[PDB]
């Protein structure tokens, strides 16, 4: 029961880390993504402009 | 104004989750009041002219509205106006696209590369002039300082440092030093350095969208208005003036709403 | 004013008669309670 | 004998100035010039025709429905209001909406059977109440299946703003549910207290003295209440507008800025208030006018209100 | 009556004595009738206790013996408010006719209407059944409460 | 009882996840910015014919 | 409207004298039966 | 408990393809409706400039 607690417990630290690294982050990095693809967007409609 | 932000933020963090999105909510609208100063700065004109908005929505709703809903149904009514509208009163602050309002006119001042508050009162004078609502400025025009007429009154304006307090420019560099202090709450507080001018969007078009935003999401809601006159600016208990509470009456339309439900059909079914 | 003064006219119209069938109901029901009375104290007399 | 007497059309309203609008009887009529006479003191002045304000039957003074008035005289919502007023009735119904008009006392209008006595029952089935419109409002949004919003406007505030959080005060309790657990007096829930709070919590700011008011909504401010389907509250927004950045960094012309900081000057601890270096009036240069005595009111009471809110 | 019931009659009597003897409170002894089937209104209830007052309902208890003949004056209604009154009167009360009837307006109509009772009253008659919709179907609860 | 406060909890849960910028969160602003845009762009093409 | 209604007001005030003295005689008359029959039955199952 | 589960079972997989069909709906009206648009304005401002 022991080792599989260790084996949920340091689990579930490593679902914590790695959704506030990997899928709250990833939501940060992507507004960032977003952010930039529109201001590209906006840089070759007035290059082309 | 970012530990207001912070404070509203934190004090909506009431609950989120447990905020799980109802069906019927209510909404209470609380304005500041209409005021008339010796000095009334640029600040004062947005929250008269959003004093002015909302009277001028009651109206609509509370006139136009229903004179408009009795014909669409059909039923016998001859469209009684009751010449209450503050149309143009509203139109000449933002119309950007003919002579532009108010705001069209100071966005246009502010992001001139090089202009002064009389030359905005210039702009200004040159490019209404001759509106009802309208008045230039009592023989004192180069005084940068002009008059206005509302749905209470009319109130003056100096322009000084309105552009200034339109652009609100900051040293970026020490909004950046202090985004990147030793204590972690001014962090907070200053966490979104991202389009502070220090040399893109100012306050105006900010104000006016929101405010916008707003009206749209009301107007979606069935209303109800209740209005609150004063007795005196003696701010004292007993005493009550008589013209004061008369013209105030007057000016909020009230005996012609009491005319709309005694001469109108104020049911639906 | 004349909406409801007709109206009060055309309610008063029928309720006289509704006033008289509900007296007569009402009599009805007090003489049935009396006669219900009447045979509930014979029951008690035999009873006693 | 009353009635068959102002019932002639000469014992009527008169515009004035000593109280705006009084009443006068006439004598004789000249044409389109009616012989005014002041009944109250004796002033005999001959006016126009166009000055016709009927004096409505005094059988119905200081009814609260204008609404149902024979004779819709500006003199005559003026007269109905000003008895109202001075019989302590602030609320009054017209038509479709209501008209307050604080006098500046605390009324005792305000209590847990007061509550009662107004929750469920109709808008005219009660005398004027602000709780009675907040009930139609309620038993509107539950009967539509829809939202619905309430409106206050003015010109200063101290009174134009309290009754909006006097409705936050009543709804905290009259649709507040049960899961456990005069006036308000009912066994609150923590969103309750705590939404009631709401007020006085961010009111420490956005509230200042102006040479026409001492303390208002200094901004723009709309509460959102979400409810569930079986009518209770479930959740609270807040939507604040543009400060009075002036009166915070220059005061007006002896004006008092936000509270919070008269607050903060003598109603922190003096073990904190070295501890953030702070001082007395006469000490700020951002103490434009200086400081001035609030009327009826303490800095260290609202300062302790305000931190245990 | 008969005494072919009179024993459950007793038993129920002294089961809700709070002396133990066969005094139980007038409101007791009328929300006994009431968990007996018979379930009239208070107005009768009232009418066949003397028409007494809330205090003297609150003071003063009965014995066994005149608790006879109150439910013989109980059983001379003969009869109450029927199934399909309450049908069709829940069926015209609702908005729309969509099979139910909304909540919130029954229990307000409950708790200020006619007779009064207190809002847990109607809250728990009606817990249980509650709906996403706020509609609950009158029919199932009815039925239950005219069987139950 | 606690088997429904799970499944309320689920329920909650898929409720803030699609309350961020799913349907119900973020497709009406979806919706609004299509429909704000659509006329601009209709009064652009006028413009430029 | 005046006079139809001064008409109106002695109409239904004879109509009410009238209605009155029909169910408060009634109701006086129903109410002591009730009351003679709910004291008789309860004395006599006291009794029994 | 049979039952509740079911019930659980079926709501988790409602939720998840509503929010799949969210998603998707999102990813178009983003794609399609936001960029577009924002290119043919940018195209008709040339035009009119």
């Amino acid at each position: 029961t022991k080792e599989r607690q260790q084996k949920a417990e340091a689990e579930l630290k490593e679902l914590e880390q790695k959704h506030t690294q990997l899928c709250e982050e990833k939501n940060l990095l992507q507004e960032k993504l977003q952010a930039e693809t529109e201001l590209y967007a906006e840089a070759e409609e007035m290059r082309v402009r | 104004e970012r530990l207001f932000r912070w404070i509203l933020t934190r004090v909506n963090k009431a609950l989120d989750k447990t905020k799980r999105q109802g069906a019927s909510f209510l909404g209470i609208l609380d304005i500041a009041g209409f005021e008339i100063f010796e000095i009334n700065s640029f600040e004062q004109l947005c929250i008269n002219y959003t004093n002015e908005k909302l009277q001028q929505l009651f109206n609509h709703t509370m006139f136009i509205l229903e004179q408009e809903e009795y014909q669409r149904e059909g039923i016998e009514w001859n469209f009684i106006d009751f010449g209450l509208d503050l149309q143009p009163c509203i139109e000449l602050i933002e119309r950007p696209t003919n002579p532009p309002g108010v705001l069209a006119l100071l966005d246009e001042e502010c992001w001139f590369p090089k202009a002064t508050d009389t030359s905005f009162v210039e702009k200004l004078i040159q490019e209404q002039g001759n509106h009802p609502k309208f008045q230039k400025s009592k023989q004192l025009k180069d005084k940068t300082e002009f008059c206005i007429l509302h749905y209470a009154g009319k109130v003056s304006y100096n322009a000084s440092a309105w552009l200034t307090k339109n652009m609100d420019p900051l040293n970026d560099n020490v909004t950046s030093l202090l985004n990147q202090s030793s204590d972690k709450f001014v962090a907070d507080l200053w966490k979104d350095v991202d389009r502070i001018v220090g040399l893109f969007r100012t306050v105006g078009q900010l104000y006016k969208e929101q405010l916008t935003k707003l009206m749209t999401t009301l107007r979606n809601t069935n209303p109800n208005f209740v209005r609150c006159i004063i007795p005196n600016h003696e701010k004292r208990a007993g005493k009550l003036d008589a013209h004061l509470v008369l013209e105030q009456l007057r000016c909020n339309g009230v005996l012609e709403g009491i005319r709309i439900c005694r001469q109108g059909f104020p049911n639906r079914i | 004013s004349n909406l409801e003064k007709k109206q009060k006219k055309f309610d008063q119209m029928l309720a006289e008669e509704k006033n008289i069938s509900s007296k007569y109901a009402d009599e009805r029901d007090r003489a049935e309670a009396e006669a219900r009375e009447k045979e509930t104290k014979a029951l008690s007399l035999a009873r006693a | 004998l009353a009635q068959a007497d102002w019932s002639a059309k000469k014992l009527v309203w008169v515009p004035s100035e000593k109280h705006g609008f009084e009443a006068a009887s006439i004598k004789e009529e000249k044409g389109d010039e009616v012989t005014v006479e002041l009944q109250e003191n004796g002033k005999k002045v001959t006016l126009s025709k166009d000055d016709i304000q009927k004096m409505n039957p005094p059988k119905f003074s200081k009814v609260e429905d204008m609404a149902e008035l024979t004779c819709l005289n500006e003199a005559s919502v003026l007269h109905n209001l000003r008895e109202r007023y001075f019989s302590g009735l602030i609320y009054t119904y017209s038509g479709l909406f209501c008209v307050v008009v604080n006098p500046y006392k605390q009324l005792p209008i305000y209590s847990e059977k007061i509550i009662d006595m107004y929750k469920g029952k109709k808008r005219h089935e009660m005398p004027p109440h602000i709780y009675a419109i907040a009930d139609t409002a309620y038993r509107s949004m539950l009967q539509d299946r829809e939202d619905q919003s309430i409106l206050c406007t003015g010109e200063s505030g101290a009174g134009k703003t309290e009754n909006t959080k006097k409705v936050i005060q009543y709804l905290a309790v009259v649709a507040s549910s049960h899961k456990g657990k005069q006036g308000p007096s009912f066994s609150y829930g923590e969103l309750e207290k705590q939404l009631l709070q709401a007020n006085p919590i961010l009111e420490a700011f956005g509230n200042a003295k102006t040479v026409k008011n001492d303390n208002s909504s200094r901004f723009g401010k709309f509460i959102r209440i979400n409810f569930d389907v079986t009518g209770y509250i479930v959740g609270a927004n807040i939507e604040t507008y543009l400060l009075e950045k002036s009166r915070a960094i220059r005061q007006a012309k002896d004006e008092r800025t936000f509270h919070i900081f008269y607050y903060l000057i003598a109603g922190a601890s003096e073990q904190m208030r070295n501890d953030l270096l702070l001082e007395g009036f006469n000490n700020y240069t951002f103490l434009s006018n200086g400081h001035v005595p609030i009327p009826a009111q303490q800095d260290d009471e609202m300062f302790q209100e305000t931190l245990e809110a | 009556f008969s005494e072919e019931q009179t024993a459950e009659f007793k038993e129920a009597f002294q089961l809700f004595d709070r002396t133990g003897d066969g005094k139980i409170l007038y409101s007791q002894c009328g929300d006994v009738m009431r968990a007996l089937g018979q379930n009239p209104t208070n107005a009768e209830v009232m009418k066949v206790l003397g028409n007494p007052k809330s205090d003297e309902m609150n003071l003063k208890t009965l014995n066994f013996e005149q608790f006879l003949p109150m439910m013989q004056t109980i059983a001379k209604n003969k009869d109450q408010g029927c199934f399909e009154d309450y049908v069709e009167g829940l069926r015209v009360f609702d908005k729309e006719g969509n099979g139910t009837v909304m909540g919130a307006e029954i229990r307000h109509v409950l708790v200020t209407l006619g007779e009064k009772m207190t809002e847990e009253e109607v809250e728990q008659l009606v817990a249980g059944h509650e709906d996403s919709n706020g509609c609950i179907n009158y029919e199932e609860l009815v039925r239950m409460v005219l069987s139950g | 009882e606690e088997k429904r406060r799970q499944l309320l909890k689920q329920l909650h849960e898929h409720e803030t996840e699609l309350e961020d910028e799913r349907k119900q969160r973020a497709l009406a602003a979806a919706a609004k910015k299509k429909l704000e845009v659509d006329v601009k762009d209709l009064e652009s093409q006028v413009d430029s014919v």
